[PDB]
């Protein structure tokens, strides 16, 4: 426990001696002074509160360490060498620039490093923007404060019930009854007269940084609604308007020439010496071909390969779009098929002027998958952040005129852009129910689409010739003046069908109708999309910037989404710049998110102790040595005193070690357990299997909850938090009061004297109940989205009687893909049937449950067929292809009618009942 | 204008699978390795800048002991005070020798990322080698079970030979 560390004085003189690693860095330097003394020089040096250290941190920036109660541990210096330097400037900006980089785990230098225009004009538009509406946060008042900190949240949308009301300060307590339909500042007025025998305050939870306030009344809160339902009394407190201030504080055209390029050289190619390159090219727009796939000739398997050949494409560089991207493919074939590596560049930048001169792209591998394509248009346009180890190709632009020339603007565009009975039946026929006939017919009767069909807008943009300027500039006409659509075919536009960026502008337009509550549930599609996006400043960037400044939430979760893929090359640099912006423009939740990641790195560290442990020692054992390492100052502290990141309005307080524990699994996920003043709430690190399969299905079963609870049916499910954090790395939310199915079971009765044990009596019949409409849900949920594996292991059910499903491996008829089955288990409907061989009335009510729960599901199938498809960029085995889309479409069955549909899943209804027994 | 018997195809079928998914195994133990070494050569470049900004300021304190000195060392003379100068220069020669363990700590580490960088090439060499097989394996396998549909078998009995 101790260290040699390097001390660099400003005299030039220099110290070298042991230093405790547990000792901060204002301890650090008063043993400094203390032998400063009997070094030359010292006389000269002023006191040591007027310097500051400087270390070199772990992504090789010089860091200025402000705060000196940090630990020299959890500094984290490259190698143990400290420098002295002068307390003063402005370090404002610097304590943010450093905090940011460790925060985001990326260097800020490596933007810089790259000498990158777009870059640089990113990070000064962006930042620039962020700090304005960060500045413009704080001159606002404190209910708008309050808005954006700590946001409404409500139920997807009478009794009179007793309230323990509080004030700050104060131990003592005031119970009385209040109706549930009552508005709070009626709440908060019953209580202020109780003191003495409004609008300047606000309620609050214990334990919990959720605030009731607005217009809304109290029954449409989730605390309430959860206190209501359950049966315990809501705990609060009354805070003044003075202590939220206190948190507050504390031409193209003309040019008509062959478009063409100079494939010159190939640099580090590792292929088969027998064999000879082959470099396939083809220009795209989406995922369509402008032209024919041009190909160069063969060369011998080296290193550094060379062509020096004209590659001459069958378009013109006038009839080029503006999102037109030359994709490329190195190949190895035999002289008389092997994809090495491909890459993608766009021919415009981001300033809209046609690329010219060399340019030395950095290849990245080819992966072997079902479709086996040429080329991969869907790929990245940003280059392979891995330089001098990984392949490249150097090409170069030709010249075509004495000045540049840009891609024309709105204004020239909409100019080039303007100007029966029988037709007018036929397309009806297609867009209410493409082939190349029925393209060139929509093309024709384009304007006609734009008056009578303006949702099939994602249909005339496809069947547009996008490889012709001309009917782009028609198109585009239209587009400007087409009229707004709503949020579910807006969702559709985000594709990577559709690359045009005044499309995405469209897209984004009418994507700000969102509430933060519904934006919520397409945060993590969203993300995913920014993938797709061509350049670094785009409108869905922005959009998704300009919600996490106005929610505090948003911008929470905007953050891990990003945060997470940070070890992901493809994306390293676009998430990397856009987490700078976000830091910047909430300080406040810069120093929640650091207690949050300094967690994490601990539980990394503490999971990787324990899993070297557990292959040498036994787990009593290793249960022990586990709270040991835990039980130290910069464990414990570092552990203790959080907001959550599964629901940063969750205050994690005090860590329970006794109660702490690992599973004997292949990854060995550790079970971390807290306490604060309310009660009890846990969380499971796990660190080895990646957790976004698991976050995508657990935000559908809680989308499904959503839509279910709007149709007036509340089927009791259980969509806990699921958070990915890192390179393999995320939280899991403890549901607390609960035990798998194998646990309990290890006959005939097993489940439902479970039950007996925990709801005696009386509670007996309101637990069937809990369990019948939860099994019902999540018997639909796991059918809908396809999801197999299922048994006692991976099935929960708490001690209320509520039933619930974790950790989706597997979904989409994926285990080769086969349709899954309706499947009810014997078990199950036995609980069900309260214990009776035959009860008809119970299941009739079970049967009902899940047709209606099928039936709205239905309604809303769009919604799941958008958001999956535009899943498909977080490059998920299992959520790939069309065909992966396609059986949501079969298992909703959104192409058959809804009386259809609906005795066919009776069908399959009756089918899994005759199946239980067997 | 436009050839065995079924059970004999079927058999065929279960040894292309196999040899499919072993070599499918096989490539994603390489894509594996090449994610782990690009993770491992990141950070070590990553750590030679790190180096580089600390031999950086070891030569910015170099530049500070020389011009800061200069007046010093004069004063202590006049004074006649050279023991005090003798204090002065040996901490600058200790300086300088703790620069060059650093300089010795950085070549190590260009060294091993010069052998990582080899290594990296060489994994992607045999992942290049094995893509023909593994397309090919692909390919073969799904001819075999279409030539199957064809001729009428069942899905359960495809099913037995692909395991
Ligand atoms: C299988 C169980 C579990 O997972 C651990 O990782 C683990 C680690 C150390 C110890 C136990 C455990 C347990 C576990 C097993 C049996 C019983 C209990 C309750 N216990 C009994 C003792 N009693 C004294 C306290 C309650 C927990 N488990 N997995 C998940 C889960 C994991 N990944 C993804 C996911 O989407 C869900 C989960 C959850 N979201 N909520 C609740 N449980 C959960």
């Amino acid at each position: 426990q101790s260290v040699v560390v390097d001390f660099l004085l400003p005299t030039g003189v220099y110290l070298n001696f042991p230093v405790s690693r547990n000792a901060n860095l204002s301890t650090i330097k008063q043993l400094l002074w203390h032998r400063a003394q009997y070094e030359p020089l010292f006389h000269m040096l002023s006191g040591p509160e007027a310097y500051v250290f400087t270390c070199i941190n772990q992504t090789a920036e010089q860091q200025e360490l402000e705060d000196e109660q940090r630990r020299l541990c959890d500094v984290q210096p490259f190698l143990p060498v400290l420098r002295l330097v002068a307390r003063e400037g402005d370090r404002v900006k610097k304590l943010i620039n450093s905090q940011i980089s460790l925060l985001i785990g990326k260097g800020l230098h490596e933007f810089d490093s790259l000498c990158d225009p777009e870059v640089n004009d990113f990070r000064a538009k962006m930042c620039q923007f962020c700090e304005e509406a960060a500045a413009r946060r704080q001159q606002l008042g404190w209910e708008a404060w309050l808005q954006y900190s700590f946001p409404l949240q409500l139920e997807p949308s009478n009794r009179a019930l007793l309230v323990n009301v509080k004030f700050e300060g104060s131990e003592e307590s005031f119970t009385f009854q209040v109706s549930t339909k009552d508005v709070p500042l009626a709440l908060m007025a019953c209580a202020l007269r109780k003191k003495a025998t409004p609008e300047d305050y606000t309620l609050q939870v214990n334990g919990r940084h959720e605030y009731l306030y607005g217009s809304y009344p109290l029954c449409q809160f989730q605390y309430i609604c959860s206190c209501l339902h359950s049966g315990l009394t809501p705990h609060l407190t009354m805070v003044h308007s003075s202590s939220i201030l206190a948190m507050r504080d504390e031409s193209l055209w003309s040019l008509e020439q062959p478009f063409r390029i100079e494939l010159i050289q190939g640099s580090k190619v590792n292929a088969d010496e027998r064999m000879k390159l082959v470099v396939q090219a083809g220009l795209f727009h989406g995922n369509e071909m402008l032209c024919k796939t041009v190909s160069s000739s063969e060369v011998s398997v080296c290193s550094e390969p060379v062509w020096k050949q004209r590659l001459e494409f069958d378009i013109n560089i006038c009839d080029l779009p503006r999102m037109a991207r030359l994709c490329f493919a190195l190949y190895a074939v035999i002289e008389k098929d092997c994809p090495i590596a491909w890459a993608n560049l766009m021919l415009f930048d981001y300033k809209d002027q046609l690329k010219t001169g060399e340019r030395c792209l950095y290849m990245w591998p080819s992966v072997p998958d079902e479709k086996g394509e040429l080329l991969n248009p869907t790929g990245t346009v940003r280059s392979n952040p891995n330089t001098d180890s990984a392949a490249a190709l150097l090409i170069c632009l030709p010249e075509v005129a004495p000045h540049p020339v840009y891609y024309p603007a709105l204004e020239k565009i909409l100019e080039l852009g303007r100007h029966t009975e029988e037709e007018q039946l036929q397309l009806r026929e297609i867009l209410e129910r493409l082939y190349e006939h029925e393209k060139d017919l929509v093309w024709k009767l384009r304007h006609e689409v734009q008056e009578h069909f303006p949702e099939a807008l994602a249909r005339l943009l496809l069947v547009t010739k996008w490889n012709k300027h001309e009917d782009v500039a028609q198109m585009l006409y239209l587009l400007c003046s087409w009229p707004e659509l709503p949020v579910l075919s807006a969702l559709e536009l985000l594709d990577f069908s559709f690359p045009d960026c005044h499309v995405g502008s469209f897209a984004i337009k009418s994507l700000r109708k969102l509430t933060d509550d519904e934006l919520f549930q397409y945060l993590l599609q969203l993300v995913q999309v920014l993938k797709y996006e061509s350049y670094l400043d785009c409108e869905l960037t922005k959009f998704l910037l300009d919600r996490a400044l106005a929610n505090r939430k948003i911008g929470h979760f905007l953050f891990w989404h990003l945060r997470s893929e940070m070890h992901v090359p493809s994306v390293a640099l676009r998430f990397g710049l856009i987490l700078e912006a976000y830091c910047r423009g909430s300080t406040h939740h810069m120093k929640v998110l650091m207690k949050q990641g300094e967690a994490l790195s601990k539980l990394k560290a503490l999971n990787d102790f324990v899993k070297l442990s557990s292959q040498k020692t036994p787990k009593p054992q290793t249960k022990e040595l586990m709270h040991l390492c835990m039980r130290q100052e910069a464990y414990l502290e570092a552990l203790s005193h959080l907001q959550s990141p599964l629901d940063p309005s969750t205050l994690l307080a005090e860590v329970c070690v006794e109660q702490c524990t690992f599973m004997d699994s292949k990854m060995k996920p550790l079970w971390i357990m807290y306490s604060n003043e309310e009660g009890s709430v846990g969380i499971i690190f796990k660190n080895g299997d990646d957790l976004r399969q698991d976050m995508l299905t657990l935000q559908m079963i809680q989308l499904m909850d959503v839509l279910w609870k709007q149709e007036g049916l509340d089927l009791r499910m259980t969509p806990y938090g699921c958070l990915p954090t890192g390179d393999r790395t995320g939280l899991i939310e403890v549901v607390l009061r609960s035990d798998t199915i194998a646990n309990i079971q290890l006959n005939k009765d097993a489940l439902l004297n479970w039950l007996k044990s925990k709801n005696p009596g009386e509670a007996l019949d309101r637990a069937i109940e809990e369990f019948t409409l939860s099994c019902a849900g999540y018997c639909v949920a796991t059918y809908v989205l396809g999801i197999g594996d299922r048994h006692s292991d991976n099935i929960m059910i708490r001690e209320s009687g509520q039933l619930f499903h974790i950790d989706f491996g597997h979904f989409l008829g994926n285990f080769n893909r086969e349709r899954v089955p309706f499947i009810l288990t014997y078990d199950f409907v036995h609980v069900i049937q309260q214990g009776k061989t035959n009860n008809s009335e119970k299941f009739e009510r079970f049967r009902g449950y899940c047709e209606r729960a099928y039936t709205i599901l239905r309604r809303h199938g769009l919604l799941f067929l958008h958001l999956f498809a535009l899943m498909r960029a977080a490059g998920l085995p299992e959520l790939s292809c069309s065909k992966d889309i396609q059986y949501l479409k079969d298992s909703l069955a959104l192409g058959k009618t809804e009386e259809e549909a609906l005795k066919h899943f009776r069908v399959k209804f009756n089918e899994a009942l005759r199946e239980s027994w067997k | 204008q436009q050839e065995d018997n079924i059970e004999a195809v079927g058999k065929k079928l279960h040894e292309y699978n196999t040899q499919f998914q072993e070599k499918s195994r096989e490539y994603d133990r390489l894509y594996e390795d090449y994610t782990r070494t690009s993770q491992e050569i990141q950070m070590k470049r990553t750590a030679i800048e790190a180096f580089n900004e600390t031999i950086k300021i070891f030569e910015e304190q170099c530049q500070t002991q020389e011009r800061y000195s200069k007046e010093y060392i004069e004063k202590f003379k006049r004074e006649g005070n050279e023991t005090e100068i003798q204090r002065i220069m040996h901490n600058y020669e200790k300086l300088k020798s703790r620069i060059s363990e650093i300089v010795d700590s950085r070549r190590r580490l260009e060294e091993d990322l010069k052998k990582q960088a080899a290594e990296y090439r060489e994994i992607d060499k045999r992942m290049n080698s094995i893509k023909p097989d593994l397309i090919q394996l692909r390919k073969t396998r799904d001819q075999y079970l279409m030539w199957l549909t064809q001729k009428g078998v069942r899905q359960k009995k495809l099913n037995e030979w692909l395991g």
